[PDB]
C-alpha cells in the first residue's frame, strides 16, 4: 500500500461488488509468478497475510 | 481616602459590613465626603443606644 | 443595555419583536462550503454581505425603529456586520431578551412574536410614545418604555 | 519509520526514565536487554523505538541532556540505567540557575554543538526516520532556554520531519520560581512557529487526581510521573502495535490540527479512580467513556462548559466485541451534543488495540482540542504584564546579553495567540462613563 | 492644581437637550509617570495615548494629521470556519494562496488613497501589513483600547468603523469620514514613550500627566 | 550592624574581615595548584559522582573538576577559562601569580598601610614590566625546526617523555599542511578522531579525512583504488508534500499504479547520478563515491549498489567543507546542474571495522588543505589526556606563527623583570615604592616553584640565578636536572609572547579589584524560588 | 466559636510609627554612604543564581537587597527613578534623603505638627532651584576639549578612571553619532541603537567603537564569500521557504501525475523568489527566518551571501547603519530599499567562534561598542560605568548648563538660604534653616572618605563662602584641601543637580505624612 495515507473510494454499485474479487485475483497472479521461476521456499522478515 | 481604606480591609461582622458599603455608596452617588458619612453613622448608633438602655 | 452605539432616545417608536437570527445562513444538517477555484473566494464574501443586507432592508421597509432580539445559544444572534448596517439606518437595537418573559413583554406592549422574515409586516408592530434608556447616578443604566397606545393589564 | 526521543532538564529526565520503564515490561524486554516474550505480536514493531545490537540485545533510542551531573547520575545509577547507551549521556558541570538567558545564550550555546553530533549518530542507524519527541518543562531554565535553542537548531538541520513534544504547563497557583512568567512566555513564542503540536499537562490536576479521587494525602512527585507516564504510553501506544488502519504521526497532524497555529491539545486517561472505586465501580463501556467529558479527568485549568471543543479523538485498549464500543459511542456523541463543536461535527476518531496496558482490566485514552485553553494563556499574560511594568528582576535577563525588546516582542504574540482562540467562540464578544450623546 | 482642574472641566463642557449642559468627567485621561517634581506635571490640550508606534522605520511626527479610526484587525485573510478548501487540479493552488495575502493589500490601498496619515486600530496588524504604511509614510498603532478610540473619534470628528461595506455590495472609504488634528507627536517621558494628539478641531479634549517621586506617590495624586 | 536590622537572615563580612576571607581563600587555590608547574609536576586523579576516572595535569581542567564552593574561588576560575579559550596555555601560572600577589600586598597592609597606596604601585610596576618585555623578545623566521622547539616545550609538560616525541611532529606538520600564505590559520579543519585500539604510541597524522561511519548496504565494495568524490546535501529520502494530501483510488489495480508513481520524484534524482557515473567512469576501472549529508532510503541504496557506487548518508555539517578543500569538488544542493567539473578526486578509499563501530578513510589527496589527527589508546581516560595535550600544542604553535616573536622561558624572563623593576623603584615617589617592591617578589614565584618541585632549595638556588644575570648580561634560567644556571635560548626552551603579555595584564587587574573590596554581603533572596 | 472584627490584621499608631520610619530610612543610608567620592571602595554582592556583582554603583547595591519594612521600600524605589531619569547621582540622592529626614525628628519631639514642617520643606525647595539656576554656567557644545572634561569629571569616580582618556572618546563618539533629526523637528538621542558587546580576553586597550555593527553569525554555506569590499545589501523579513497557508486546505489526488507535479511546484515557487531578489543585483542578503537548502543553491549561483535568523533588534540597527530598509515581500523589492552605505564586510574568528563585521559606513546612525578584558565580572562593571558616561553626555546636549562639583554648589545654596531665612518671621523659620543645613552632608562625606578632619575643613569652608565672590570653592577629594573648582576643573550637568534636590525633598514629604500601619490583610 502507499506510504502516504490512502483510502479506497467507491461511487457506484459495481465498484462496491468488484473490489473484493479484484484484490484476490491480483494476489493469485503475484504468487504464481513467483512459483514460475521454481522457488520452493519463501523466507520473509515481516508479517504474512492470510 | 476613606472609601479606599475600608474597601481594602477584611471585615466579617455584619454590623460593620453595612458601614463599608455605606462609604462605597457615597463614592458612586457623589464622590466626596466618604469619611464624614462613616463618622456620622457610627455616632448616631452610639448616641441612640444609651437612649434604648433607658426604657425607651 | 442597548448594543447600538449612538442612539439612546426614540420618539413615536414602533417596536418589533424577532425570534430569528441575523447571521450567516445555517442549516440544521451538517453543511459545509467547498472551494476549488480562486474566483470563489470573492463570491463568498460578496454573497454573505448581500444576504445580511437583504434582511435589514426588509425591516426598515416597515418603519421599525426599535428591535428586540431573543437569546440563542446554538447560533449567533447578532453579527458585527448586521449591527453596522442597523446603525446606518437609525434603528435602536436591544439584544438577549430572556425566553421565559416573552409572554410578559407581549402582554405589556401588544406586539406579536415573529419567527420568519416573510411574516415581518406592519401588522405585527406595537406603538409607544417614548423609548429611552436612563442612566442612574452611579448604580448603572436602565431602560424605560412609556406611553403604550394599546396597553395590556400589567 | 523511526522515531527518536529526547529529554532535557529536571522534569523531562524523570518522565523519560519512567517511560522507558513502562515500555520494557510490556514488550518482553528485561533490565539486561534480552527479549523474554513468547508472543510474536510484541516483536513485530519492536524496532520503532529500539535498536538491535548483535547478540539479541535491544537498546532505546533516547538522548538524555542536562547541565548538571546530579540528575543524570541518579538515572544512570538508578533502575534501568544499565540498559541505556553509554555515550548517550550528555552532562555539563555547572547547571543553568533557571535564568532563561543563561540557558538560551551562555551555556546552551557551547553544549548543542556536542549534542547535535549524538543525534546524528542515532539518525544514521535508521533507514528512514519519521520524527522526534521532546520532553521538557516550562519552568526550569534548561527546559525553556536550552529547549528553545535545541528546537531552532533542529528545524534548520531537518527540513520537514515532524516535531512532537510533551511539555508540562506551569500552574501559577503553584508559582514556585518567583520569576516564573518570564520563562513561560518566551518559550511558547518560539513553540508556536516551530512545532506541529504540543501536549500540555499541569501539576495541579496531577495533584488532584491522586490526592482527592484516590488516596495518599501526601502524593510525592514519584507518583506524579506514573500518572503522566500512563498518558505517555497512550498517545504513543498505537504506534508500537499493529492496527487495521495504519495511523502514523503525520496523519495525526492533518486529522487533528485544522489550523497550523491552534495546535495545543490536552489529553485524558479514564480508568483510574479510588482503589475501592477501582473495584466497586462497574467498569463498563459507557461509564468508562463517561469520564471523557467529565470535569475531573481533565488535566488543564480550562472550564469546558465555558468553551467549545474543536476535535476529539478516542483510543481504546482491550479485547472487546466491536458492537458495544460503537453503540455507546453513538450514544455519547448525541447525549451531550449540546455543548459540542460549532462547525466541525463528527470529530470522533476511534482506535482499538487488542493488548491493553499491563496491569488493569480496562483502559482508554482521549485527546481533545479546546477553545478554553485561552483561559490558561490569558492568565499567564496578565501576570506577565503586571511584572514588566515594574521591571522587576529584569537585570538578571537584560544583563546577560539579551535586549529588552524581546520581552515586549514576546508579549505581542501572546496577545495575538489569545485573540485567535477568542475569535472562534463568538460568545465572549458579549461601561462606566456617561458619554451616550447624539452620535 | 486648582487652575489645572477647572480648565480641564471647562474643556469638556457638553451642550445637550433643550438647555441642559453636561460635564462628563472621567472622559479626561489621567496618566502617571515618575520622574520630575509634581509642580512640572503638565496639562495637554488634546489627547494622550499610552501606546507606541507599531514599527521603528515608520515616521514619528506628523504636522497635519488625517486620522482614520478602525475597529478590525489588518492581517492576512482566511476563510471562515464553515468554508473548506478542496483541490483536485494542482494548477489552481498558486492563485489560491495569493488571494489570502492580496485581499488585505487592496483594503490598505483604499484607505491610503484618500490621504490618511495616522491609522488607529483596536485589533492587531500583521508584520506584512506594516510595510505598506512604511513606504507611504504613514503612522499606525495596534492594540488600542476601545474607550480611548471612542473619545478620539468624538474629539477629532472621525467615525469608528467595524467594517467597510456600504448600502450596496462593494466596499468604499470616502473622505468625509476622516478625523483632523493639528499635530501627532510621540514623546519621551522617563525612559518610555507615548503618543500625543494636539488641537483636535471637531471638539476640545484634555488629558493630564502627573509626575512624582515614585509610583506610590504618583498613585496618590491620581486618587 | 546596619544591615542586620533590615534583613536579619543576611550574611556579611566587613572591612578587615572581607580582606581576610579573600586573601586566605586565594592562597588555598595556590597550595594545591603549585604542584602542577613544570614537567616534574604530579598527576592528580579525579572521580565524579558516577564513578568515572579522569587523570589530568592541566590548570583549567583541575579548576572546574575540584569540589569547591567559594565566591572568591569563582572570580579566579572565570578568569582562568578566559585565558584558556583565547591563548590556549598558561592557566596554572595565572593562579600562582594572583595568590602570590595578594600575599605580598597583605604583608605591608597588616602594618597599617592603606590598600590604595599599594594599588598605585602595581600600575607603575605593570607599565614598566610591559616595556621591558618588548625588548627581550626574539624575532625569527618561524622555520620548521624552531616550531619544533616551541611545540616540544608545550607538549613535554603534559605527557611522558617518549610520547611527546611523537605528538610534536604531528602537531607541527598538521599546521604547516593547512597553512596558506598571510591568510590566518583557520582551525576546525584539523579533525581530531579517537580510536580505542592498540597502544598509545600509534597516534599518527593522515593526509586526508576519516569518517566515523561507512557503507550500510551489504554488497557495497570495501575498498576503492581510484575514486571520484561527490559531495552533496540533497535528500534521496522519501518525502511528502508540505500541503496535506491523500491518495484516493478505486480498486486494486489503480492502487498499484499510485504506489509506483509516488517514487518518481526520488527515482529521478538517483538516475541523474547514475547517468553521470556512466559518462566519466566509462570503463570498470575507476571508482565512484557519494557522500551525502542527508538520509538514503533502502530503495535508493539498492539502485546505487547495482552500479558499484559507494554511498554514505548523514555526514556532519563541518565535513561539508573539509572534503571540499581536501579532495577538490563542490558542495552542491541540487542535481539540476550536475556536470563533471564538480567532482572531486581521491586516491584511496577503504573501510575499517572496530567491533560495533566502523570507519572510512579518505587518503592520498593531491594537495590537501585539511588533515586529520588520529588518536589511539587502550583506555578512555588516556584518550582524553592525549586530546587535551593536542589542543594546547596547536594553540602554542599557531600563536608563534601569528606573532613574529618568541620569548625564552624556563624561568629566565621573570628574573629579568625582577632585576629591572628594582632599579626603577628609587625613581618613584611616596609610599608607592612599596607597591613596586611587592610586584617584584610576585614575579619570583615562577622560578621558586620550578626549583621547589624538582627537589632543590628555594633560597640557595634563586640567589645563584640572581648571581648570574647581574655580572653577565645574558638571559639565564633554571636547569631541572642540575640546579645550575642555564642559558634559555641555547638549549631550546621557549615561550609564546602573547601568553606573557596577557598573563601580566590579567593578573594585575584582578588583584587590583580584589584588594579594593569593602565588604562581602549576601542580603538578597536566598534562592530563586 | 470565637468573635472577631478584623480577622488577623495587625495595627500600629502613635509616635512609635513616625520614629519607626525615620530609623528605617537612616539605616539604608548607612549601607551606601561608603561608596561616594574618588576614594570609594567596592562591594561584592551575591545573587540567587550564584553570580557575583562586584560594583560601586549606588543603584546596583540596592537592587540586590530584600527588605520587608514598608518604609525601606520607598528608599529603594526612588533609587531607580533617578537612574532611569538622568542615569547619574543614585548615591547623593539617598544620602540627602536620609539627612533631610533625620533633621526633622528634632521638631517632632517638640510637639510640632507635621503639616507645619511639610509647608516649610516645599517652600525651601523653590529657593533651592532659583539659586541653582543663578550660578549656572553656559557651555559651548562645539568645543570638543570642553566636552571631554565633562565626561572625565563623571568617570574619575569609577574603575575605568585608569583608562579615562580612552573612555571619554568612546562615550563621546557614540553619542555624537546616534544623534538623529527626522521628519518634522523631533531631535532624539535614543540609546537602543548603541549596542554594547563583551568578549572576554585580550586587553582593555583593545576596545574600540566601530562605524557600523557586529553580528554573532556566519555564512550558511561555506562556498559563499567572506570578504567583500562594497556590498549592496538587502534586508528581508519573511522566510525563503515554501510554508503552509492557513485557510483549512487539503489536496485530493486521483492521477499518477498529480503527486510529482505538486512536489515540482514547490521548487518552482522558490525559484520565483530567488530570481526576483537577483533582479536587484545585491551582494549580501540578511533575513529574519530560515533559508531553504534550495534557496541557498540559487543564491550561491549568483554570488550572493546570506545570513539566517538575525534578531529583530539587530536588523533595526543594520537598517539604520547601511541605509537600507526591511522589505517583507520580494515582489515589492525596489532600488530605494537597497543599502549602499557600507564600506566593508568581514568575518573573523575570535577564539574558536565566528563574527560578522559591517564597518566603514559612509554615515552610520548606529554603532556597536566592542569591549575586551579579563573576565565577565570586570566587563560587567565596565559597561555599567560606560552607560553612566553616555547618559551624562546626553544631558549636556539637551540642556547646556554646568554647575561646580565637589560640594561647592551645596555650600553656595546653603549660604543663600540661610541669609534669606532671617527675613522670615514665624515658627516656619526653624525648619527652613535645618533643611538648608542638611545639604552639608555632601562635602562631609567626601572629607571622611579622604581621611581628613571633618571638623576643621568644614568650618573653614563655611567661613570661606561667607565672603562675596567665592561661590566656586569646593573640597578636593584626593588630598583634603579647599581648592577652587575653576582650576581643578570639576563640573556636572545642571539637570543632575535639579533632579537630586527635587527627588530628595519630595520623598521626605511622603514619609512625614504617615500616622499608622495596617498589615497582613491578605488582599
Ligand atoms: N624543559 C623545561 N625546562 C625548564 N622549564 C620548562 C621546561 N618546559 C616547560 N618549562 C616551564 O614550565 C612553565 C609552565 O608551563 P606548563 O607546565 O605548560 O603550565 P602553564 O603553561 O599553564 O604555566 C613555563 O613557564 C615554562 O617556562
Ligand atoms: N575629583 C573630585 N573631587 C571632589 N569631588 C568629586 C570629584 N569627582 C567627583 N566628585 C563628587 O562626587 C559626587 C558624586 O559622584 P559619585 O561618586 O559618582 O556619586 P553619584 O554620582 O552616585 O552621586 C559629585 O557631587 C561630585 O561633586
Ligand atoms: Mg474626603
Ligand atoms: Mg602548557
Ligand atoms: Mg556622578
Amino acid at each position: 500500500i502507499t506510504e502516504t495515507k490512502g483510502t479506497v473510494l467507491i461511487k457506484t454499485a459495481e465498484e462496491l461488488m468488484n473490489f473484493s474479487k479484484g484484490e484476490e485475483n491480483l494476489m493469485d497472479a503475484q504468487v504464481k509468478a513467483i512459483a514460475d521461476t521454481g522457488a520452493n521456499v519463501v523466507v520473509t522478515g515481516g508479517k504474512v497475510a492470510d | 481616602d476613606g472609601a479606599t481604606i475600608l474597601k481594602l480591609l477584611e471585615v466579617e461582622h455584619p454590623a460593620a459590613k453595612v458601614l463599608c458599603e455605606l462609604a462605597d455608596l457615597q463614592d458612586k452617588e457623589v464622590g466626596d465626603g466618604t469619611t464624614s458619612v462613616v463618622i456620622i453613622a457610627a455616632e448616631l448608633l452610639k448616641n441612640a443606644d444609651e437612649l434604648v438602655k433607658q426604657k425607651i | 443595555k442597548v448594543s447600538n452605539s449612538g442612539i439612546t432616545r426614540v420618539e413615536k417608536a414602533k417596536i418589533g419583536l424577532i425570534q430569528f437570527c441575523l447571521s450567516a445562513p445555517k442549516t440544521d444538517m451538517d453543511n459545509q462550503i467547498v472551494v476549488s477555484d480562486y474566483a470563489q473566494m470573492d463570491r463568498v464574501l460578496r454573497e454573505e454581505r448581500a444576504y445580511i443586507l437583504n434582511l435589514v432592508k426588509q425591516i426598515k421597509k416597515t418603519g421599525c425603529n426599535v428591535l428586540l432580539i431573543q437569546k440563542s445559544i446554538l447560533r449567533d444572534a447578532l453579527s458585527d456586520l448586521a449591527l453596522h448596517f442597523l446603525n446606518k439606518m437609525k434603528i435602536m437595537v436591544i439584544k438577549d431578551i430572556e425566553r421565559e418573559d416573552i409572554e410578559f413583554i407581549c402582554k405589556t406592549i401588544g406586539t406579536k412574536p415573529v419567527a420568519h422574515i416573510d411574516q415581518f409586516t406592519a401588522d405585527m408592530l406595537g406603538s409607544a410614545e417614548l423609548a429611552e434608556e436612563v442612566n442612574l447616578n452611579g448604580s448603572g443604566k436602565l431602560l424605560k418604555i412609556t406611553g403604550c397606545a394599546s396597553p395590556g393589564k400589567t | 519509520r523511526e522515531i527518536v526521543h529526547i529529554q532535557a532538564g529536571q522534569c523531562g529526565n524523570q518522565i523519560g526514565a519512567k517511560f522507558w520503564e513502562v515500555i520494557s515490561d510490556e514488550h518482553g524486554i528485561d533490565p539486561t536487554g534480552t527479549y523474554h516474550g513468547d508472543s510474536d505480536l510484541q516483536l513485530d514493531r519492536i524496532s520503532v523505538y529500539y535498536n538491535e545490537a548483535t547478540g539479541g540485545k535491544y537498546v532505546p533510542r533516547a538522548i538524555l541532556v542536562d547541565l548538571e551531573p546530579g540528575t543524570m547520575d541518579s538515572v544512570r545509577s538508578g533502575p534501568f540505567g544499565q540498559i541505556f547507551r553509554p555515550d548517550n549521556f550528555v552532562f555539563g558541570q555547572s547547571g543553568a540557575g533557571n535564568n532563561w538567558a543563561k540557558g538560551h545564550y551562555t551555556e546552551g550555546a557551547e553544549l548543542v554543538d556536542s549534542v547535535l553530533d549524538v543525534v546524528r549518530k542515532e539518525a544514521e542507524s535508521c533507514d528512514c526516520l519519521q520524527g522526534f519527541q521532546l520532553t521538557h518543562s516550562l519552568g526550569g531554565g534548561t527546559g525553556s532556554g536550552m529547549g528553545t535553542l535545541l528546537i531552532s537548531k533542529i528545524r534548520e538541520e531537518y527540513p520537514d520531519r515532524i516535531m512532537n513534544t510533551f511539555s508540562v504547563v506551569p500552574s501559577p497557583k503553584v508559582s514556585d520560581t518567583v520569576v516564573e512568567p518570564y520563562n513561560a512566555t518566551l518559550s511558547v513564542h518560539q513553540l508556536v512557529e516551530n512545532t506541529d503540536e504540543t501536549y500540555c499537562i499541569d501539576n495541579e490536576a496531577l495533584y488532584d487526581i491522586c490526592f482527592r479521587t484516590l488516596k495518599l494525602t501526601t502524593p510525592t512527585y514519584g507518583d506524579l510521573n506514573h500518572l503522566v507516564s500512563a498518558t505517555m504510553s497512550g498517545v504513543t501506544t498505537c504506534l508500537r502495535f499493529p492496527g487495521q488502519l495504519n495511523a502514523d504521526l503525520r496523519k495525526l497532524a492533518v486529522n487533528m490540527v485544522p489550523f497550523p497555529r491552534l495546535h495545543f491539545f490536552m489529553p485524558g486517561f479514564a480508568p483510574l479512580t479510588s482503589r475501592g472505586s477501582q473495584q466497586y465501580r462497574a467498569l463498563t463501556v459507557p461509564e468508562l467513556t463517561q469520564q471523557v467529558f467529565d470535569a475531573k479527568n481533565m488535566m488543564a485549568a480550562c472550564d469546558p462548559r465555558h468553551g467549545r471543543y474543536l476535535t476529539v479523538a478516542a483510543v481504546f485498549r482491550g479485547r472487546m466485541s466491536m458492537k458495544e464500543v460503537d453503540e455507546q459511542m453513538l450514544n455519547v456523541q448525541n447525549k451531550n451534543s449540546s455543548y459540542f463543536v460549532e462547525w466541525i461535527p463528527n470529530n470522533v476518531k476511534t482506535a482499538v488495540c487488542d493488548i491493553p496496558p499491563r496491569g488493569l482490566k480496562m483502559a482508554v485514552t482521549f485527546i481533545g482540542n479546546s477553545t478554553a485553553i485561552q483561559e490558561l494563556f490569558k492568565r499567564i499574560s496578565e501576570q506577565f504584564t503586571a511584572m514588566f511594568r515594574r521591571k522587576a528582576f529584569l537585570h538578571w535577563y537584560t544583563g546577560e546579553g539579551m535586549d529588552e525588546m524581546e520581552f515586549t516582542e514576546a508579549e505581542s504574540n501572546m496577545n495575538d495567540l489569545v485573540s485567535e482562540y477568542q475569535q472562534y467562540q463568538d460568545a465572549t464578544a458579549e461601561f462606566g462613563e456617561e458619554a451616550e450623546e447624539e452620535a | 492644581f486648582a487652575n489645572m482642574v477647572v480648565d480641564a472641566v471647562l474643556a469638556i463642557k457638553y451642550t445637550d437637550i433643550r438647555g441642559q449642559p453636561r460635564y462628563p468627567v472621567n472622559s479626561v485621561n489621567i496618566l502617571k509617570a515618575h520622574g520630575r517634581s509634581q509642580m512640572e506635571s503638565m496639562l495637554i490640550s488634546g489627547y494622550a495615548l499610552n501606546c507606541v508606534v507599531g514599527s521603528q522605520g515608520m515616521p514619528k511626527r506628523i504636522v497635519n494629521a488625517k486620522i482614520a479610526c478602525l475597529d478590525f484587525s489588518l492581517q492576512k485573510t482566511k476563510m471562515k470556519l464553515g468554508v473548506q478548501v478542496v483541490i483536485t487540479d494542482p494548477e489552481k493552488l498558486d492563485q489560491i494562496r495569493q488571494r489570502e495575502s492580496d485581499i488585505t493589500k487592496e483594503r490598505i490601498q483604499k484607505i491610503l488613497a484618500t490621504g490618511a496619515n495616522v491609522i488607529l486600530t483596536t485589533g492587531g496588524i500583521d508584520d506584512m501589513c506594516l510595510k505598506y504604511f512604511v513606504e507611504a509614510g504613514a503612522m499606525a498603532v495596534r492594540r488600542v483600547l476601545k474607550r480611548d478610540l471612542k473619545r478620539i473619534a468624538k474629539a477629532s470628528g472621525a467615525t469608528i468603523l467595524s467594517t467597510l461595506a456600504n448600502l450596496e455590495g462593494e466596499e468604499t472609504f470616502e473622505a468625509a469620514m476622516l478625523g483632523q488634528a493639528e499635530e501627532v507627536v510621540q514623546e519621551r517621558i522617563c525612559d518610555d514613550e507615548l503618543i500625543l494628539i494636539k488641537n483636535t478641531k471637531a471638539r476640545t479634549s484634555a488629558s493630564i500627566i502627573l509626575r512624582g517621586a515614585n509610583d506610590f506617590m504618583c498613585d496618590e495624586m491620581e486618587r | 550592624a546596619a544591615v542586620k536590622t533590615l534583613n536579619p537572615k543576611a550574611e556579611v563580612a566587613r572591612a578587615q574581615a572581607a580582606l581576610a576571607v579573600n586573601i586566605s581563600a586565594a592562597r588555598g587555590l595556590q597550595d594545591v595548584l603549585r604542584t602542577n608547574l613544570g614537567p616534574k609536576g604530579t598527576m592528580k586523579m579525579l572521580v565524579s559522582g558516577a564513578g568515572d576516572i579522569k587523570l589530568t595535569k592541566d590548570g583549567n581542567v583541575l579548576l572546574h573538576e575540584m569540589q569547591i564552593q567559594h565566591p572568591t574561588a569563582s572570580l579566579i576560575a572565570k578568569v582562568a577559562t578566559a585565558q584558556d579559550d583565547i591563548t590556549g596555555d598558561g592557566t596554572t601560572s595565572n593562579v600562582l601569580i594572583i595568590g602570590e600577589l595578594l600575599k605580598q600586598a597583605d604583608l605591608y597592609i597588616s602594618e597599617g598601610l592603606h590598600p590604595r597606596i599599594i594599588t598605585e604601585g602595581f600600575e607603575a610596576a605593570k607599565e614598566k614590566a610591559l616595556q621591558f618585555l618588548e625588548e627581550v623578545k626574539v624575532s625569527r623566521e618561524m622555520d620548521r625546526e624552531t616550531l619544533i622547539d616551541v611545540a616540544r616545550t608545550s607538549l613535554r609538560t603534559k605527557v611522558h617523555a617518549e610520547l611527546a616525541d611523537v605528538l610534536t611532529e604531528a602537531v607541527v606538520d598538521s599546521i604547516l599542511a593547512i597553512k596558506k600564505q598571510d591568510e590566518p590559520i583557520d582551525l576546525f579543519m584539523i579533525e581530531i578522531m579517537e580510536m580505542k585500539h592498540k597502544s598509545e604510541t600509534d597516534t599518527s597524522l593522515i593526509r586526508g579525512l576519516v569518517l566515523d561511519h561507512g557503507a550500510r548496504h551489504p554488497d557495497m565494495k570495501k575498498r576503492v583504488e581510484d575514486a571520484y568524490i561527490l559531495t552533496c546535501n540533497v535528500s534521496l529520502e522519501y518525502e511528502k508534500t508540505e500541503v496535506n494530501s491523500g491518495f484516493f483510488y478505486k480498486s486494486a489495480e489503480e492502487r498499484e499504479k499510485l504506489v509506483k508513481a509516488e517514487r518518481k520524484f526520488i527515482e529521478d534524482r538517483v538516475k541523474k547520478i547514475i547517468e553521470l557515473k556512466r559518462k566519466v567512469c566509462g570503463d570498470s576501472d575507476k571508482g565512484f563515491v557519494v557522500i551525502n549529508q542527508k538520509g538514503i532510503d533502502p530503495f535508493s541504496l539498492d539502485a546505487l549498489s547495482k552500479e558499484g557506487i559507494v554511498a554514505l548518508r548523514r555526514a556532519k555539517r563541518r565535513n561539508m567543507e573539509r572534503l571540499t578543500l581536501a579532495c577538490g569538488g563542490v558542495a552542491l544542493n541540487s542535481f539540476d546542474d550536475l556536470s563533471p567539473d564538480c567532482l572531486g578526486h581521491a586516491g584511496l578509499v577503504y573501510e575499517y571495522t572496530l567491533g560495533e563501530e566502523k570507519f572510512t578513510f579518505i587518503e592520498k589527496c593531491n594537495n590537501p588543505r585539511s588533515v586529520t589527527l588520529l588518536i589511539k589508546g587502550p583506555n578512555k581516560h588516556t584518550l582524553t589526556q592525549i586530546k587535551d595535550a593536542v589542543r594546547d600544542g596547536l594553540r602554542a604553535v599557531k600563536n608563534a606563527i601569528d606573532d613574529g616573536c618568541v620569548v625564552p622561558g624556563a624561568g629566565a624572563v621573570e628574573v629579568a623583570m625582577a632585576e629591572a623593576l628594582i632599579k626603577h623603584k628609587p625613581s618613584v615617589k611616596g609610599r608607592a615604592q612599596l607597591g613596586v617592591q611587592a610586584f617584584a617578589d610576585a614575579l619570583l614565584i615562577i622560578p621558586k616553584v620550578l626549583a621547589q618541585n624538582s627537589g632543590f632549595d628555594l633560597q640557595e638556588t634563586l640567589v645563584k640565578i640572581q648571581a648570574e644575570h647581574s655580572e653577565s648580561g645574558q638571559l639565564v634560567g633554571v636547569d631541572l636536572n642540575t640546579g645550575e644556571p642555564m642559558v634559555a635560548a641555547e638549549v631550546g626552551v621557549w615561550d609564546n609572547y602573547c601568553v606573557k603579555k596577557q598573563l601580566l595584564h590579567s593578573c594585575t587587574v584582578i588583584a587590583t579589584n580584589i584588594l579594593l573590596v569593602d565588604e562581602i554581603m549576601r542580603a538578597g533572596m536566598s534562592f530563586l524560588k | 466559636p470565637v468573635l472577631v472584627l478584623s480577622q488577623n490584621t495587625k495595627r500600629e499608631s502613635g509616635r512609635k510609627v513616625q520614629s519607626g520610619n525615620i530609623n528605617a530610612a537612616k539605616t539604608i543610608a548607612d549601607i551606601i554612604r561608603t561608596c561616594l567620592g574618588p576614594k570609594s571602595m567596592m562591594k561584592m554582592l551575591l545573587d540567587p543564581m550564584g553570580g557575583i556583582v562586584m560594583t560601586n554603583d549606588g543603584n546596583a547595591i540596592l537592587r540586590e537587597i530584600q527588605v520587608q519594612h514598608p518604609a525601606a521600600k520607598s528608599m529603594i524605589e526612588i533609587s531607580r527613578t533617578q537612574d532611569e531619569e538622568v542615569g547619574d547621582g543614585t548615591t547623593s540622592v539617598i544620602i540627602l534623603a536620609g539627612e533631610m529626614l533625620s533633621v526633622a525628628e528634632h521638631f517632632l519631639e517638640q510637639q510640632m505638627h507635621p503639616t507645619v514642617v511639610i509647608s516649610a520643606y516645599r517652600k525651601a525647595l523653590d529657593d533651592m532651584i532659583s539659586t541653582l539656576k543663578k550660578i549656572s554656567i553656559p557651555v559651548d557644545i562645539s568645543d570638543s576639549d570642553m566636552m571631554l572634561n565633562i565626561i572625565n569629571s563623571s568617570i574619575t569616580t569609577k574603575a575605568i578612571s585608569r583608562w579615562s582618556s580612552l573612555a571619554c572618546n568612546i562615550a563621546l563618539d557614540a553619542v555624537k553619532m546616534v544623534q538623529f533629526e527626522e521628519n518634522g523637528r523631533k531631535e532624539i538621542d535614543i540609546k537602543k541603537y548603541a549596542r554594547v558587546e563583551k568578549i572576554p580576553g585580550g586587553i582593555i586597550e583593545d576596545s574600540c567603537v566601530l562605524r557600523g555593527v557586529m553580528i554573532n553569525k556566519d555564512v550558511t554555506h561555506p562556498r559563499m564569500r567572506r570578504y567583500i569590499k562594497n556590498p549592496r545589501i538587502v534586508l528581508l523579513d519573511s522566510s525563503l521557504e515554501y510554508k503552509k497557508g492557513e485557510s483549512q486546505t487539503d489536496i485530493e489526488i486521483t492521477r499518477e501525475e498529480d503527486f510529482t507535479r505538486i512536489l515540482q511546484m514547490e521548487e518552482e515557487y522558490i525559484q520565483q523568489l530567488c530570481e526576483d531578489i537577483i533582479q536587484l543585483k545585491p551582494d549580501v542578503v540578511i533575513t529574519e527566518k530560515g533559508i531553504s537548502d534550495l534557496a541557498q543553491h540559487y543564491l550561491m549561483r549568483a554570488n550572493i551571501t546570506a545570513i539566517r535568523r538575525v534578531r529583530k533588534t539587530d536588523n533595526n540597527r543594520i537598517a539604520r547603519a547601511c541605509g537600507a530598509r526591511i522589505v517583507s515581500r520580494p515582489e515589492e523589492l525596489r532600488e530605494d530599499d537597497v543599502g549602499t552605505g557600507a564600506g566593508l564586510l568581514e568575518i573573523k574568528k575570535i577564539g574558536d567562534e565566528y563574527f560578522t563585521f559591517i564597518t566603514d559606513c559612509k554615515d552610520p546612525k548606529a554603532c556597536t561598542i566592542l569591549l575586551r578584558g579579563a573576565s565577565k565580572e570586570i566587563l560587567s562593571e565596565v559597561e555599567r560605568n560606560l552607560q553612566d558616561a553616555m547618559q551624562v553626555c546626553r544631558n549636556v546636549l539637551l540642556d547646556p548648563q554646568l554647575v561646580p562639583g565637589g560640594g561647592a554648589s551645596e555650600m553656595a545654596v546653603a549660604h543663600a538660604l540661610t541669609e534669606k531665612s532671617k527675613a522670615m518671621t514665624g515658627v516656619e523659620q526653624w525648619p527652613y534653616r535645618a533643611v538648608a543645613q542638611a545639604l552639608e552632608v555632601i562635602p562631609r562625606t567626601l572629607i571622611q572618605n579622604c581621611g581628613a578632619s571633618t571638623i576643621r575643613l568644614l568650618t573653614s569652608l563655611r567661613a570661606k563662602h561667607t565672603q562675596e565672590n567665592c561661590e566656586t570653592w569646593g573640597v578636593n577629594g584626593e588630598t583634603g584641601t579647599l581648592v577652587d573648582m575653576k582650576e581643578l576643573g570639576i563640573w556636572e550637568p545642571l539637570a543632575v543637580k535639579l533632579q537630586t534636590y527635587k527627588t530628595a525633598v519630595e520623598t521626605a514629604v511622603l514619609l512625614l505624612r504617615i500616622d499608622d500601619i495596617v498589615s497582613g490583610h491578605k488582599k
